DNA sequence: CGGGAAAATCTCTAGCA
DNA sequence: ACTGCTAGAGATTTTCCCG
DNA sequence: CGGGAAAATCTCTAGCA
DNA sequence: ACTGCTAGAGATTTTCCCG
């Protein structure tokens, strides 16, 4: 195929042919014409078609600024549950999103907040805030909005409430927090057929609630196995399998082979 | 080793080739051109 | 005494999603909680999941509803 | 299903609750509520505390949750209507408040304090919160120094007092507290909606005189006739509705 | 459930929760909290979550103008096939828009065109060009580019060659028709593994064809069938199945219940 | 009959009820007021 | 003659797609051509597709490959 | 498979070309086309003209597809070699052009125009153009007064030419022709590209002698030896690349 | 009938004012 | 009474190749 | 074991600077 | 070395109800 690669080789150089193309019209194997694409500088124009998947710890919050009437609505969300809290504030400075977050901190268990990158949440008061409070401030890719997905639908869900609820109220503070009282108490669905509130109630007990079980059975069934290597630690034997954790390495193994002390 | 052609932040035009520093479900780690750089996995094509 | 706690346990649900998939499985049964990595049980099959990939719940509607 | 009568005897000698009876024999929910609630010789989270504390020549608006003891602290510009109405709507929007008690201020009295209790569906009545009231302005105290305004001294205060300082029989602290309640509030709004939702059925079995259903499992149906619990199965009982 | 019915009502007055609230709230079945749902007018703020299919008969095209350094560039797409048609044009002007249609249509069958609701589309020049040429023009719902998602993707797909060949041309019109060219015949893929030249070639002889071959067929092939009915005629008898058109409503029948005069 | 919640063109709040018209694959036609209009089944819930 | 451009036209090859499903299925047998509908076979199944839905084509690579 | 030896004798006594036997027999293309390359005894599309017309003060620029007659004119502003590198390239662009001939021009020998047939692989060479340049002229007078501008009445008369004016055997027009022919050097290229793929292997059959490989089917092998086809089962033969 | 390798198909995303 | 699509990058499923 | 009806799940889209 | 999501509208698949 050497002479068919010079001539696609040479054709491609001035039409950027796809693999296909070149693969029809010089008799060349898929993955040859693939090779010549691909060592194309030029032809190199696109991502994977694939999305990341943003983190869900029970501690996690995302924050956002969104605008409505000329106004700023401060918003976070607990990314597990969808729990929301908002608050209109005068300008987006580093004073009051500092305030916000620190009042946020002192309502709810907040360990991680993702942000993007505004001058409001990278101000060294938020930093100051963040540090007093214990808090770990994530700031993704800049200029990605995805990373922060959760909370930018809610702002969509946000302001659709208002919409809603607008005529209700005679200030859009209290607009904002009637939205905030129907989206966490009046609007059931997801996993658990919840509400937001009833949802953030069940994931925060029930973090504090295994975590304590989970400390007593380990306490109380103290136990070594032998698979196949050393005593790796036994974490769960049960319906003829075995998991254990064998160098910071949590593994699945059937029962046979497995001996324990 | 990895080639790395990336775009980069609002910017339509496609940066590389780039050295890939590091890969993550999402995202990856480059190096183009002693610039240190962290793009989404949608932004990226590794080689 | 470590029987109880261990059903105890087992009665949580939890949901999860995979490396690459963006759907979330359904209520599957938790056998093991960590810092970083949680062991569940759905349908037949044993598998361990990021703690980051996972939301623990109880479902307290199902629970009074036997 | 083989623990019912065993569960009789049980609340017959120590009186057990339902809860703990559900836990030690597994019934369902209703059959160990209806169990407890046959025995005639047997027979608050949603409640929280308003004040107002003056101090630095600010005002700040405090609200407890008295089962839990957990306090939401705001520093308000004025002692108005609006802006304990602006505070009770948020506190409603944040926690499920269903009652409020208020020393019968100016401000907890006016026309926009009771619009918005009754948007929110908040019931109003006219030593927990002077105890309460009294710790935070220790930590406020305390903590003065740390912040430049009073503002965010008070919510560094707040968040001391809710997970920072622990105690009573558990060790816990306040937000801790407040979740296992309303987390068992929360299970006891589901029993009462599953209760609510059984007992307009009624059941024929073997036919005998109507009775009430209690549980409609996989394989069985668990009913009460004549103060007697039952269980039959699914093929040998009718259910209607009326 | 009447007085369920009205605190379900009166709540949904001022919080519009949904229907699965209201269901868990009131003790209401799951129809009678939708239809408390759908009953509000405040509550109607979503579409059904489907896209349309655009036509794709061989005599459609889709036209649009699309902007790259200052210039205005035409560009039609043939629908069936991808293949496309590009010029800049000085000015969006009826004039150059007609001129261009006006030419497109002396070199392809044009039967139908499609474009947004621009200026230089509805011209009455336009209007007078198509009239003359005997193409219907087919502007779909204002302000919805998806009608047109074709030739807006050729859009995207032919800046993108430009951006590729734009080093090796002196002037954006020779770029745009090297664009043209490449994309054309140098890339290949889609139904056929096919370029849009190649695939166009085909569409065009195969409707010629099979209109002549069916038009031979029904010449020579004349029948009436009655099946269950009037005299239907007869499309296709095979494989056990005989396809009639009875009334304008061509269906498909078992050979049973069937017999051809 | 039914009823038509529509959004028109490039204006994010919606309208309605309006009546139906005509029903097709990917769009109607409603009658908002003495008003004949086209849109998108995308933009329009029909009750 | 007549069965000659019978098998003629079931030479060509359909591409459709169905009023709700986005994706387009594959080369049915061609049956039978009209202004307005055509009448294909694709894997046992006798269709009758919208004209505005179907891309028909010969494919000449196929053709040549028998 | 059972008409090969009714295809040899068909273009023994007949000389039918490989299409017509492919068709009448139900061949693969390959054992056709080597059907008739063995027979010593028997043994386009691409072409374009280019020409100028002046009228009315103004230069068009005609292309002529010569094997339908297909015509392609613009009105340019100039007679340089930039508007005529201009128009081969949109005309490269429209259809598949391997050859231009021109009359030895000023434009048509400039670089510009030497560059963009080598970009576009165009080979270019120095009584069908003159017959189509006049029936053009000819349509231009016709519909002269349906437009105002000089350009609107030759892309009219290019419409009416190519599509609007029948003849020939068949009764087609230009169009028609053009897609035909064009479809035509489709399947000729296909099936050159075929035979180059397969061209590359070696049959050993029953073991016999290396073999030249025709058709590889799903139950059968159609392989040439000793100037005779034959067809052998998929097992009872091996093949390999040399 | 069966693994390894290759071809084919499925999934999914950016960009198109 | 009109209507999202298209080309490429991985990932997974199907087919082929010679035992 | 089986239709009709209802509940549950799957598919998919706009909007979020 | 970090990462799209969420709630609602139809459409289709599963389960339940009483013979
Ligand atoms: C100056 C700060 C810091 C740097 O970036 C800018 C600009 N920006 C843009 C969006 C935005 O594009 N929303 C639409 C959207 C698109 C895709 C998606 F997945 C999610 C989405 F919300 C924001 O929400 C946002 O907060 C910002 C912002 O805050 N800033
Ligand atoms: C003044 C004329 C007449 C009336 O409308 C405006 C505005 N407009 C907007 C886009 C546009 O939104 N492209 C992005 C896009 C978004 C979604 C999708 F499915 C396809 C897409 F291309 C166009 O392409 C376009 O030609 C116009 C236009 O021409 N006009
Ligand atoms: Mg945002
Ligand atoms: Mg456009
Ligand atoms: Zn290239
Ligand atoms: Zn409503």
């Amino acid at each position: 195929f050497l002479d068919g690669i010079d001539k696609a080789q040479e054709e491609h150089e001035k039409y950027h042919s796809n693999w296909r193309a070149m693969a029809s019209d010089f008799n060349l194997p898929p993955v040859v014409a693939k090779e010549i694409v691909a060592s194309c500088d030029k032809c190199q124009l696109k991502g994977e078609a694939m999305h990341g998947q943003v983190d869900c710890s029970p501690g996690i919050w995302q924050l956002d600024c969104t605008h409505l009437e000329g106004k700023v609505i401060l918003v976070a969300v607990h990314v597990a549950s969808g729990y929301i809290e908002a608050e209109v504030i005068p300008a987006e400075t580093g004073q009051e999103t500092a305030y916000f977050l620190l009042k946020l901190a002192g309502r709810w268990p907040v360990k991680t907040v993702h942000t993007d990158n505004g001058s409001n949440f990278t101000s060294t008061t938020v930093k100051a805030a963040c540090w007093w409070a214990g808090i770990k401030q994530e700031f993704g890719i800049p200029y990605n909005p995805q990373s922060k997905g959760v909370i930018e639908s809610m702002n969509k869900e946000l302001k659709k409430i208002i919409g809603q609820v607008r005529d209700q109220a005679e200030h859009l503070k209290t607009a904002v927090q009637m939205a905030v009282f129907i989206h966490n108490f009046k609007r059931k669905g997801g996993i658990g057929g919840y509400s937001a509130g009833e949802r953030i109630v069940d994931i925060i007990a029930t973090d504090i609630q295994t975590k304590e079980l989970q400390k007593q059975i380990t306490k109380i069934q103290n136990f070594r196995v032998y698979y196949r290597k050393g005593p790796a630690k036994l974490l769960w034997k049960g319906e003829g399998a075995v998991v254990i954790q064998d160098n910071s390495d949590i593994k699945v193994v059937p029962r046979r082979k497995a001996k324990i002390i | 080793n990895f080639r790395v052609y990336y775009r980069d932040s609002r910017d339509p035009v496609w940066k590389g080739p780039a050295k890939l520093l590091w890969k993550g479900e999402g995202a990856v780690v480059i190096q183009d051109n002693s610039d240190i750089k962290v793009v989404p996995r949608r932004k990226a094509k590794i080689i | 005494e470590l029987q109880k706690q261990i059903t105890k346990i087992q009665n949580f649900r939890v949901y999860y999603r995979d490396s690459r998939d963006p759907v979330w499985k359904g209520p599957a049964k938790l056998l093991w909680k960590g810092e970083g990595a949680v062991v569940i049980q759905d349908n037949s099959d044993i598998k361990v999941v990021p703690r980051r990939k996972a939301k623990i719940i109880r479902d307290y509607g199902k629970q009074m509803a036997g």
